[PDB]
């Protein structure tokens, strides 16, 4: 049989891959980490460098911090026994104040106060990450593409854990820290707006979740079966467009009668992506604040 | 009709099936045995939908349905009324979808490329047969198949799943959907790097595969790199329908209590079972 | 009714997004040609974008896209029949000519280049220090075309140094000059490296290239073309 290209035959390496320079603060570079054979077979074998920095450790300590809280929380529901730590993992949950706080941090900790600290943990620790995209980006010389991008990832989270809750006036709203419970709450909220897949928004949402899986599997695909060509270089071909670029624009052209370019695939990836939390985001941003039951809503559009 | 640079690649050749027959194209797209196999599945399959709009009696997009046997027919045919067109429907869907996958596959050795393409697609045709025909006729009924309606396929899923409790529980959906949220994020980050590299700050010129290597190191301590991460897009996004198909082919077969309770397993395990305190004790 | 308001208003936006789109991606191969290389009548409902354009690091100049379009390369293709939409027959041989699954690109006659201006793809020969890391090294193995009969031997392997990967085999043949053959087009087993594409007897048609330690885009679209129109046109000498 052919070969597929799916992992590599030949794994070739030379020395260790320090990166481009251009405005990078070189200080704050680590060195490399290891080289993973494993890894390269289905990528690269490299690992590191990474880059270090203010925010960087700003960002890492506050997801540390968030993680601990939520863990030590964990314990304290496990009595402090390892085995019921393990055994109760997926059950355990950190969960928000009352309703009848509202929106104050007047709480007790163990009865709320200590998911807003694992909260707050949280968004110092996604906004400073976001800072880090937009600046490593910015470092380099490159759009700002990435940070646009996890904007829209940004979007979902806070309107599940901030800004929903802020509108419907307390953070009974927000949903809790746990594996098994995080479920809960998801099936709760569908059941209690009237069933989410008579909500618009939801149903884009999943038209776009699953069109990143069509899409991704269409361009996956598509670069895989045209890499024969060196189609994988993409940067080259939107600049000096080569047969691999053609053979996979009349693939498609061919099936279904139109077809992208090298870099403009591109741009329906990053569309298809972005529009998956968004579309979500205003969909559960409208729940409970202006519809309280998309049944309902669907019966009038109105 | 033709792109600036198509002409050289319209040769003759690759074709499975009838030669030289059908071997030629209508505006874009390409024909070959496989486009008119593909069409006389298609128009059967939409005429037959129609036919079943008539005997519903509506036009509606939203309300046009068409539900397989009721369970009491088991396995064996229904009036079409009844059923029956549901049935030859579903026969249409999958000549036309096998017909696509195939007259891809031509495409593909026309154009001297991989098989990538129609072997991923078949994936997705693979997901669809699990619910419209492996399932039922492991479970002894096609009723238990989706009707092709836009909400009453919903409607589908919802009770479905709420037959199990609540679905979320169902550790190979776990996976899948995992697989989902993990492609989206791959995704989006494939298409922003690329186009960050492309479309660098006003003025500057266009970045290389190197300053992608090296955003991503600077930013994770980690780059997959260009081969891999059309290898990953791939990888995932078959996986999560790899894992969508198990999820529902054991699930009313070897798993039909609510899913939930499969989680019992781990929790009863002899040496923490009785141990007291935490959520389950 | 708020709701109402946001789905209206996405869908106007998502109808705008969708022709944004299909314009950025008819940035090539537009307009429209009849099978004579003159522009077609219709252009169908989308409009070309407005130009832009891309620095290219290096001193490389710039691409401005849509600009004026051509092959730049004659084109060894006849009608097969008096309306449009049938095949186009070679006029020679398809492998020598480049036309079909045999296609290559009139691309910059100048090899890649990696972020620090250096060429991209070198023999690990002249790649410090470049070795094999895993796998069977190919380097010394025979090499076997679909006629199961032997064309030459691995002399190297030309490698991605920005992206450590191994992208050619370099083929030394019976006559002694080499061929490059792309590291995604052979099977690399414990004994021999085996081509599917080609049989032995087309090893000494694959393009050469003119600089023993580089190769240039134009290059890398000759050979690759050429090996995969193989698939198609060596299919007579092929038994597996
Ligand atoms: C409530 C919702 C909450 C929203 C939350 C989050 C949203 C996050 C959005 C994510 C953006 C990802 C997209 C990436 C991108 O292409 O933009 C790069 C681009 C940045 O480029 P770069 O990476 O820095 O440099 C590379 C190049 O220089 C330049 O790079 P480039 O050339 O690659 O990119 C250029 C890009 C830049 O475009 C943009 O700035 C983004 C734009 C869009 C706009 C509208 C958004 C609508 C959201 C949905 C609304 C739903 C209703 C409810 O141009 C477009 O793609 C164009 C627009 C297409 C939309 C057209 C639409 C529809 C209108 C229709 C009517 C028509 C017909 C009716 C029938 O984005 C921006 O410039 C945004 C600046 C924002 C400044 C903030 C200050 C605001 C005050
Ligand atoms: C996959 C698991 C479940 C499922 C659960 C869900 C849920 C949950 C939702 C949908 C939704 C959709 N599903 Mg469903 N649905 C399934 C089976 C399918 C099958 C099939 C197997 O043949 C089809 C054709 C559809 C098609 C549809 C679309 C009407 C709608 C948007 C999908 C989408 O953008 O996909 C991504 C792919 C693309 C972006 C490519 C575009 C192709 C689409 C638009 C094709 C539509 C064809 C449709 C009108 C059929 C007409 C047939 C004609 C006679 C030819 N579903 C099974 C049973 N589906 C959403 C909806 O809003 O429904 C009202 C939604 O919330
Ligand atoms: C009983 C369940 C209800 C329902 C209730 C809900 C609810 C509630 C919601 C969804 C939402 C979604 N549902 Mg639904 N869902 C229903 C049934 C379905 C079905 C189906 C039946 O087949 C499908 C396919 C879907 C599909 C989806 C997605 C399209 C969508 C979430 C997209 C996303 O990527 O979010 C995942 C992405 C994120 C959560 C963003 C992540 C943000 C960033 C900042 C992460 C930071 C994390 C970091 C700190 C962690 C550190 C770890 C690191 C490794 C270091 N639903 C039924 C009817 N659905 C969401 C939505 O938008 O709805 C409109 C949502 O809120
Ligand atoms: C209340 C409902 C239950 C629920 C009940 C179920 C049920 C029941 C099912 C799922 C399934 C899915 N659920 Mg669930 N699940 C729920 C909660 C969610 C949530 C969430 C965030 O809460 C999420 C993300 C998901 C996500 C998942 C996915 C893993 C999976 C659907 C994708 C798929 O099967 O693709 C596979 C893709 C296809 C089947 C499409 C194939 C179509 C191809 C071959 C061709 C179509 C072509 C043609 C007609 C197009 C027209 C041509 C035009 C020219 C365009 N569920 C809740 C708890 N879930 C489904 C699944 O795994 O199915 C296997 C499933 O049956
Ligand atoms: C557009 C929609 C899709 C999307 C987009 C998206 N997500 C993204 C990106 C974008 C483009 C960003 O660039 C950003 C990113 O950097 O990706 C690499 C991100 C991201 N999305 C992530 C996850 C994620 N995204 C989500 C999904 C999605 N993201 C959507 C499907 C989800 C889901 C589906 O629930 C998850 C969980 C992260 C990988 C990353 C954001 C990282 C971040 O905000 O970090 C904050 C916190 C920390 C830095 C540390 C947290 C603590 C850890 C639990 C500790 C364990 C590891 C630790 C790093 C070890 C270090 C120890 C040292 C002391 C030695
Ligand atoms: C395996 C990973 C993902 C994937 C990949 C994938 N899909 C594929 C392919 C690939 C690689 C393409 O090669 C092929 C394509 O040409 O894409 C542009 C395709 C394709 N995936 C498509 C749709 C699609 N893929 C989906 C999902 C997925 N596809 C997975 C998530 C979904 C979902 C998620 O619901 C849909 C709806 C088409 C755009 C295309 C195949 C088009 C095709 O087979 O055309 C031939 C048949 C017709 C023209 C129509 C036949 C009409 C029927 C006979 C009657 C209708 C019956 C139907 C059952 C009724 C459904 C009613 C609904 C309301 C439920
Ligand atoms: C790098 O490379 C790449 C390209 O190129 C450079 C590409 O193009 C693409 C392709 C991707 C795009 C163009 C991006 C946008 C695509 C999507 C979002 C995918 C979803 C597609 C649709 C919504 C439309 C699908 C429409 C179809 C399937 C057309 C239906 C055709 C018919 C009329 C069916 C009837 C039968 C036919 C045509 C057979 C012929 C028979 C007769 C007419 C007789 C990819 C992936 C890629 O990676
Ligand atoms: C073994 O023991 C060790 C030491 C290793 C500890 C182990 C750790 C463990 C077991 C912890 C596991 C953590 C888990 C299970 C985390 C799961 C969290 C999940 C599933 C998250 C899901 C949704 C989260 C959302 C939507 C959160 C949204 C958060 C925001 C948008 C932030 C909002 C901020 C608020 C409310 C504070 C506002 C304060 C100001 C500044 C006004
Ligand atoms: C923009 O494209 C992307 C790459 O950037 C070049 C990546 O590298 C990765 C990261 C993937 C993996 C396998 C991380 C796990 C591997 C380790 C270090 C154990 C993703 C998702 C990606 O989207
Ligand atoms: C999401 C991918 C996560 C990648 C994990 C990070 C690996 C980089 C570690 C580099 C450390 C180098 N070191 C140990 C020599 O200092
Ligand atoms: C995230 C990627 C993880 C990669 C792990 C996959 C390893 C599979 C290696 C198979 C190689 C087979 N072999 C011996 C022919 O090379
Ligand atoms: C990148 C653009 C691709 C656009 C794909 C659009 C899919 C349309 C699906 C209709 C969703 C139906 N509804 C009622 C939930 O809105
Ligand atoms: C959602 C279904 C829409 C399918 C989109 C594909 C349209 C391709 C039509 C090709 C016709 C080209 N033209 C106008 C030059 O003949
Ligand atoms: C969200 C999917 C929408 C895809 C269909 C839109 C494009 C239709 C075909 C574009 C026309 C091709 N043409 C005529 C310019 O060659
Ligand atoms: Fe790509």
């Amino acid at each position: 049989a052919e070969y597929q290209n799916i992992f590599s035959q030949v794994q070739v390496r030379g020395p260790a891959d320090l990166g481009m320079t251009e405005d990078v603060n070189l200080a704050n570079r680590s060195g490399v980490g290891p080289f993973s054979t494993l890894l390269g077979w289905f990528g690269n074998a490299q690992l590191g460098p990474i880059y270090l920095g203010s925010l960087g450790v700003l960002s890492l300590f506050s997801g540390l911090m968030w993680f601990f809280t939520i863990g030590i929380w964990f314990w304290y529901q496990a009595g402090w026994n390892p085995a019921v730590f393990l055994r109760d993992l997926f059950f355990f949950s950190l969960e928000p104040p009352a309703p009848e706080y509202g929106l104050s941090f007047a709480a007790p900790l163990k009865e709320g106060g200590l998911w807003l600290i694992a909260s707050f943990f949280m968004f110092v620790a996604v906004w400073s990450w976001w800072g880090r995209t937009y600046l490593r980006a910015q470092a380099l010389g490159m759009g700002k593409h990435t940070a646009w991008a996890f904007l829209s990832a940004i979007w979902l989270w806070m309107v599940l854990g901030f800004i929903r809750p802020i509108l419907m006036g307390s953070w009974s709203e927000a949903v809790p820290y746990g594996i098994f419970s995080h479920l809960d709450w998801t099936n709760n909220f569908s059941l209690v707006h009237g069933n989410l897949f008579y909500n618009p928004f939801h149903g884009l949402s999943i038209a776009f979740l699953y069109g990143s899986a069509l899409l991704f599997a269409m361009h996956g695909a598509t670069i895989l079966a045209v890499s024969r060509f060196g189609g994988e270089r993409e940067l080259e071909q939107i600049a000096d467009r080569g047969t691999a670029a053609e053979r996979a624009a009349l693939f498609w052209r061919w099936t279904m009668g139109f077809n992208a370019t090298m870099e403009g695939i591109h741009r329906w990836a990053i569309w298809m992506a972005v529009l998956v939390t968004l579309t979500g985001g205003i969909g559960i941003l409208l729940s409970g604040t202006v519809v309280d039951n998309w049944y309902v809503w669907g019966q009038n559009h109105g | 009709a033709l792109l600036s640079f198509e002409r050289k690649y319209r040769v003759p050749g690759g074709t499975l099936v009838g030669g030289n027959l059908f071997d030629f194209w209508v505006g874009p797209f390409y024909v070959g045995f496989f486009g008119v196999a593909t069409f006389f599945f298609a128009a059967l399959g939409i005429i037959l939908i129609a036919w079943s709009a008539v005997l519903q009696g509506t036009w509606n997009p939203q309300l046009i349905s068409v539900y397989p046997p009721a369970l009491e027919y088991g396995l064996g045919g229904a009036p079409l009324a009844k059923g029956g067109l549901w049935q030859i429907i579903t026969i249409c869907a999958t000549g036309a979808f096998v017909s696509w996958a195939l007259r891809e596959v031509e495409i593909c050795r026309k154009l001297g490329i991989g098989y990538h393409i129609p072997f991923a697609f078949a994936f997705a045709i693979l997901a669809y047969l699990t619910l419209v025909l492996f399932r039922p006729v492991m479970m002894g009924a096609w009723g238990y198949a989706f009707p092709y309606g836009i909400w009453t396929h919903l409607d589908w899923v919802s009770n479905t799943g709420y037959t199990y409790g609540n679905f979320h529980y169902n550790p190979a959906h776990m996976i899948a959907i995992s697989f989902f949220f993990t492609n989206a994020l791959a995704l989006a980050l494939h298409g922003a790097l690329v186009l960050s590299a492309a479309n660098p700050e006003k003025g500057k010129e266009m970045r290389t595969p190197d300053h992608e290597d090296t955003f991503f190191r600077d930013l994770v301590g980690y780059s997959i790199g260009t081969l891999g991460i059309h290898r990953l897009g791939l990888l995932l996004s078959l996986s999560a329908v790899f894992f969508s198909a198990l999820c529902m082919i054991i699930t009313g077969t070897i798993w039909f209590d609510q899913w939930v309770d499969w989680w019992q397993w781990w929790v009863k395990l002899p040496w923490w079972a009785n141990i007291p305190g935490g959520i389950n004790g | 009714d708020l709701a109402s308001l946001a789905i209206y208003s996405f869908w106007i936006f998502l109808a705008g997004l969708i022709y944004y789109l299909q314009t950025e991606n008819m940035r090539e191969g537009y307009p429209l040609e009849n099978e004579d290389g003159t522009p077609a009548a219709n252009q169908g409902p989308f409009p070309l974008p407005k130009p832009k354009t891309f620095i290219l690091p290096h001193g490389r100049g710039t691409l401005t896209v849509p600009g004026p379009e051509s092959e730049d390369r004659p084109i060894a293709l006849a009608r097969t029949a008096v309306s449009e939409g049938f095949p186009h027959a070679p006029t020679g041989d398809p492998m020598k000519d480049g036309v079909g699954p045999a296609s290559w690109v009139a691309r910059r006659d100048l090899p890649e280049l990696d972020g620090h201006g250096h060429n991209k793809i070198k023999p690990m020969k002249a790649a410090a220090g470049f070795h094999v890391s895993a796998g069977k090294n190919p380097i010394g193995l025979p090499v076997r075309g679909c006629d199961l009969e032997i064309a030459g031997k691995v002399v190297d392997i030309w490698v991605d140094i920005p992206e450590q990967m191994a992208r050619f085999l370099e083929v030394e043949l019976k006559d002694g000059s080499t061929r490059l053959l792309p590291m995604q087009m052979v099977k690399v087993q414990s004994n021999r490296v085996h081509v599917n594409a080609l049989s032995s007897d087309l090893f000494a048609g694959i393009p050469t290239i003119k600089s023993p330690t580089e190769v240039t885009l134009l290059e890398e679209d000759k050979i690759c073309g050429y090996v995969a129109g193989g698939l198609m046109y060596a299919a007579p000498k092929r038994k597996s």
